[PDB]
Parts: C-alpha cells; structure tokens; sequence
RNA sequence: GGCCAUGGAAGUCGGAAUCCGCUAAGGAGUGUGUAACAACUCACCGGCCGAAUGAACUAGCCCUGAAAAUGGAUGGCGCUCA
C-alpha cells in the first residue's frame, strides 16, 4: 500500500508547489552527484525549491489533472530524459546565477 | 462416449410431506442407467435422500443448442489425487458441451491419472466473451487470421512395400 | 607476483564459482541448480571457499 | 542533557547537516549522538528526538 | 503446451546477403562468406525482404521453441562475422615463470608453442584452426590476438590455448598462472 | 574517519547500535580492494526500452536417492507421436 500513498504525497507536493510560485524552464542534468545536488539547495534555501522525482509519474499525474490547472497540455512534450525541477520565480538571469554556479567536470 | 442428461428426482411423498421439492441435475453419462446412478450419487452428497426413499421423475437428453458453432468451454472440476482432494479449472475447445467433457475426461486421465471415479464436474460454461478465456493453450486459437501448416505428413499405406521413396510434404 | 588487474582476471576463472554440496561441482556463482544429473540438479549450493 | 546549548552544538557545528531550516542540523546531532547512549533527558535518543520530530514542546528557533 | 507458432526476425544489414536453401545458411558480407548446416533442427524460413528474414517454428513444444532464438543468434553471429570480424585478446598471467609463446609452423601447420609454463620442461603445442589468425601484440606485453570471421572457431582455438595451461596438484586459488581470454570483441571496433 | 574495542579498522576484523539529516535515491553498509584510508562495486532511487512479472504451494511422468557376488531375463526378440 505504501507506494500508492507515497505516489499520492508526490503528486500532492507537486501541485502544492505548482500554484505557490509559477513559471519554470528547462532543467535537465546528467552525471550529477548527490553531494552535487546538495550544494545548489544549500544556498537555495527559500529562493528556490529543488523539486525532484522522475519522468513517467510527473507527466501523467499532471496530464490527467489538466482540468483544475489546464493551460499546460502541450507543455508536457518538453519533459524528456533526466530532468528535475527547481521550483522558483525570479528572472532568467537571477536563477542561473544561483543555480548554474557549481560545476563538476571530468575528461 | 457420453451424453448430457437432465435427471429430476424427489423424496418419496409422505402424508407429512406430500409434494417434496424436485431437484434436477445435469449428468454427463454414457447411458440412462449411469445417469440415474450418478444422480443418486450426488444427491446423497447434498440431501438426506436415498434411492430406496426417493423416486426418479424424469430423464431427458439435453442436445447442443448450436452443435455446428465452434465454442470455447470452461470446466470447473473437483478431483481426487493419490494424496488429497483438489479443485481445478480447465478450458477446452469443442462444438458440443458433451465433447468438451469427453476431452476433459481424457485430459485428466493423461496428465493427473485421474479416473472417472475420481472426478466431480462442478460447472461447464460456454465462454461468450474473448476476455472470458483464461488459459493460453486455448487462447492461442482465438487470434486473428489464424493460419498454420501441418509439416511432416505421414501417409498410412495399405500395402507393406512401396516402390517409390517416401515423402512428407503437406 | 601478479598485478591486481591480472589477479582479478585470473580469479574470474579459478575462484569466482559455486560448489555443489553433495557431488562437488564447479558451478557459476549465480547458478540456482547443479548441472550434474548424478546429484539430481540440487539447489543445495555454497560459494567456493577462499584463501585467508 | 541539552542545557540550553544543544542548538549551540548545532550552531557551533553550523556547517553540517544541509537540511531544511537550522533545526534539521539539530536532528543530525540528535541522530548521531544516539549511537552513544547517555542521560538524554533520562533515556536514549530516537525518542525525545522523535517527540519534537512530530512536534512536542517548542523549538521553532527563528 | 504446443505453442501454435513462434517467430524471430533476422535483420540483414545493407551489404550482407543471407542465402538459405534446405536449412543450409550461406551468409555473404564484405569480409567474406560463412556457411552453416542446420539439418539437426526443424525450422522454416521466410524472406520478409532483402533486409529481414522470418524464422518460424510451427506447433513446437518448450524445448523445440527454445531451439529458435539460438538459430537466430547463430545466423546473426555469422552476419557480424562477415561484416565486422571477431577478435579475442589473451593476456599471459604468471607470477614467477615467464610464459614463452611463439607462433611456429610444423609439418605445414600453424601451431602456438607455449614454453616454460610454471617452469615445466614440457613444450605445449596448440593447433591453429583454419580461418583463424594469430598475432603477438606489439602494443601490449604478453598479449596474443586471435582473429577471424567465424566466432565459433576463434573462441574454440582461444579456449584450446586457455585449457592447455591448467594447473595440476596445486591450490589454483593461489597458483593463478595460465593464459586467459581478456577481451572478446570484433575486428572492426564499435 | 559515528561510538567502544583495535598496533590500525575511516562501512567492509570485532562489539553496544541499526539514528538523523538532505533526498526521488543511499544500509552506521552487499561485496572485491587497502596496514589503514582511498578506491570501485552493490542495497535503493533515476534515465532507456515497453507488457507482462515475482513468490509459495499441489500432483502426473522422468531423474537423484538406488551397493553383491557364473552370464541373463517386462517370457524372448525388440519397442521411443511405442
Ligand atoms: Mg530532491
Ligand atoms: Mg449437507
Ligand atoms: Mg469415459
Ligand atoms: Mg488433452
Ligand atoms: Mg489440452
Ligand atoms: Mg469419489
Ligand atoms: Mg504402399
Ligand atoms: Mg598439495
Ligand atoms: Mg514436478
Ligand atoms: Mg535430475
Ligand atoms: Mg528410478
Ligand atoms: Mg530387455
Ligand atoms: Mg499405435
Ligand atoms: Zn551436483
């Protein structure tokens, strides 16, 4: 029974943050460590919320609920691959300063 | 070689009870002597009645409704093994309800060594919907545009010797 | 002395095995049954013991 | 024994648990110090911890 | 259960021409031709197009169905053998005694001659199968390259070399000496 | 590098513990590797494909269990959709 309840909490906190802020853009990563992700949210205390999860659940759990919050619809074809979310609202420059900040590279 | 019979019987009327309830069973038996025998066998498994205290009221053959319509049957079974008593459900393809039961008796003899005496037929149902078919060994014949060859045909010869090389095309 | 890269390559063939508990057979580590008919394809297996 | 300083240990080790809002750092010490086992308000932690974890008395310190 | 029909689809790349007649598969590619007889199996073949072939088993039981994807895989290995080749790399593993490996030719036959294996005075000779090429790697110390179109012959010659170097009467967990297959790939890297 | 044991043990010698915090994800750790770390691997969560999958049990035939002495007996030959 637990997974469906945890699924219920996921779609719950998904729509909770959706209305409370607004507007988000492309947010995909790869080869990103767990400590890597802890760094961004360490300085992004309240200004942004690192909404995280997966793909298939996020698509349909929002796609079916395109009634109380329609608008998106054709927005779903954007979500491909390893993509997270940084729930916030500031400006195109103001988020990339705080978000793009840490980079870990390799040959 | 079996037939399906409708057998109806009742307790012998008494001055206390002059019209006892009539009970019917559908019996798959080779003849009417075994049909009335199987009837009393199952009534004494369910009701306080005996052949000495009862009466057979009617025995009638139940013919197939559409004997040239291909159907899929589900048969619910209760059989005895060497160790215990088991419930089972199996499916058969045939055009008559009787011919599916005949296949069932051959089938439990071959895979479970269950003799005629060890089997109770709980229910025979014609599956109307394709979603009602649960078993794959009969579901594979309900696919669209089913074709298949019969490779390696062996022809039975009337003679002992044949003057030409054997073949198996077909 | 064998370099650690080659010692793992050699250990893949000599050490990384399971052993049948009844008839002593060298089986793949992931095997669930023994391949030999003499023991009845038993599931009673145990890893090949290592030097220590 | 907090002695009005268990937040100090959290705010002295202020660079640790990258949690939610400061009090999450306190829980890191709460969880890790339970592996010792002392006079933690009379018993072991993972209990008095788990009180305010759900919400016992009051530490929403700013 | 006697599955009524089971199918597998071969995929034929652009430059390859499979050719089947009476369960005798002849695969032709840029690298050459390979042939295989499958008369020990009851399978039928249908050419879907020049790039795909259907392989069918009709009314087959569990084991006879199991024998279908193996036919697919064998023909696919033939196809990739005549379009990419096969290459097995072997590393010489020894703790004390260096293994002296030479490619000799005696009686008109190619042989792999292993000397000094675990200090033995015995000279080991392994016949090189036809269609199999041996080479002593220059880029790697103690490396032998076994290459060829047929995967079966290449892997079996490699196995011959590995098997002739088994250790007896010792703790093989401790005495790890031998010649082992280190890389199984293709002539054309992908 | 949790505590204590330990020459040293940091998850991977051994004992109380088995928690917390971020997490969608992660055990005071499933292994290989180090004197010890490191290292990689796994536990679980991701991306990808996309329609099935896992577990326990029941009983039919077959197999293991199943070792004796002159050479030899489903009566013999032989029989494998028998
Ligand atoms: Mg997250
Ligand atoms: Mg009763
Ligand atoms: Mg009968
Ligand atoms: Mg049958
Ligand atoms: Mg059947
Ligand atoms: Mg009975
Ligand atoms: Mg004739
Ligand atoms: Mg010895
Ligand atoms: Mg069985
Ligand atoms: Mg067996
Ligand atoms: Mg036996
Ligand atoms: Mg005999
Ligand atoms: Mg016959
Ligand atoms: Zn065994």
């Amino acid at each position: 029974g637990g997974a469906r309840e945890k699924k219920v909490q996921y779609f719950s906190k998904l729509r909770e943050l959706l209305e409370e802020y607004k507007s988000i853009f492309v947010v995909g990563v790869d080869n990103v460590s767990s400590q890597q992700m802890h760094e961004i949210r360490k300085a992004l205390r309240g200004d942004a919320v690192v909404l995280m999860g997966k793909n298939t659940m996020v698509r349909r759990a929002i796609r079916g609920f395109l009634s109380e919050l329609p608008e998106f619809e054709k927005l779903l074809p954007f979500i491909k691959g390893n993509v997270g979310f940084i729930f916030t609202n500031g400006d195109l420059k103001s988020i990339r300063d705080i978000v793009v900040s840490n980079v870990v590279a390799a040959p | 070689r079996l037939n399906e019979y409708q057998v109806i019987g009742r307790n012998l009327p008494t001055e206390s009870v002059p019209e006892p309830k009539l009970f019917r069973m559908r019996i798959f038996a080779p003849n009417t002597v075994v049909a009335k025998s199987r009837y009393w066998y199952f009534l004494q498994k369910l009701h306080k009645v005996k052949k000495a205290s009862g009466e057979i009221v009617s025995v009638n053959i139940i013919s197939e409704a559409k004997p040239t319509k291909v159907k899929t049957f589900g048969i619910w079974l209760r059989y005895e093994s060497r160790s215990g008593i088991h419930n089972m459900y199996k499916e058969y393809r045939d055009v008559t309800r009787v011919g599916a039961v005949e296949t069932m008796y051959q089938d439990l003899a071959a895979r479970h060594r269950a003799r005629f005496r060890s089997i109770h037929i709980l229910k025979v149902v014609e599956l109307e919907k394709t979603d009602d078919v649960k078993r794959q060994y009969v579901k594979q014949f309900l696919t669209k545009d089913l074709k298949f060859p019969l490779p390696h045909r062996v022809q039975k010869s009337k003679k002992l010797f044949q003057a030409t090389a054997p073949t198996t095309f077909y | 002395m064998i370099e650690p890269s080659l010692k793992a390559l050699a250990s893949k063939y000599n050490c990384e095995k399971s052993i049948c508990r009844k008839c002593y057979a060298r089986l793949p580590p992931r095997a669930t049954n023994c391949r030999k008919r003499k023991c009845g394809h038993t599931n009673q297996l145990r890893p090949k013991k290592k030097l220590k | 024994i907090p002695l009005d300083e268990i937040f100090e240990i959290a705010r002295k080790m202020q660079h640790k648990s990258f949690g939610k809002n400061l009090a999450s750092v306190s829980k890191e010490i709460l969880g890790t110090a339970q592996s010792v086992g002392c006079r933690v308000d009379g018993k072991n932690p993972h209990d008095i911890i788990d009180a305010i974890n759900a919400g016992e008395i009051d530490v929403p310190e700013n | 259960m006697k599955y009524i029909q089971t199918d597998q689809i071969l995929d034929i790349p652009e430059g390859v021409t499979v050719d089947i007649k009476a369960r005798v598969v002849k695969v032709t590619g840029p690298r050459g031709e390979l042939t295989k007889d499958l008369k020990h199996i009851d399978v039928t073949f249908n050419k879907i197009n020049n790039r795909a072939i259907k392989i069918t088993v009709h009314n087959g039981d569990r084991k006879h169905v199991a024998a279908l994807r193996t036919v697919k895989s064998l023909i696919a290995n033939l196809i990739t053998g005549v379009t990419k080749g096969y290459k097995y790399k072997m590393r010489f593993v020894y703790a004390h005694f260096p293994i002296n490996v030479n490619i000799i030719k005696k009686d008109g036959q190619d042989y792999v001659e292993i000397r000094n294996f675990l200090g033995e005075k015995r000279v080991r000779e392994v016949k090189i199968h036809e269609g199999v090429t041996m080479e002593i790697s220059s880029t790697q110390k103690d490396e032998l390259i076994v290459s060829g179109n047929s995967l079966e012959a290449v892997s079996q010659n490699a196995a011959d070399i590995q098997q002739i170097c088994r250790v007896r009467n010792k703790d093989i967990r401790k005495f790890l000496d031998g010649i082992y297959v280190s890389e199984r790939g293709t002539i054309v890297e992908e």
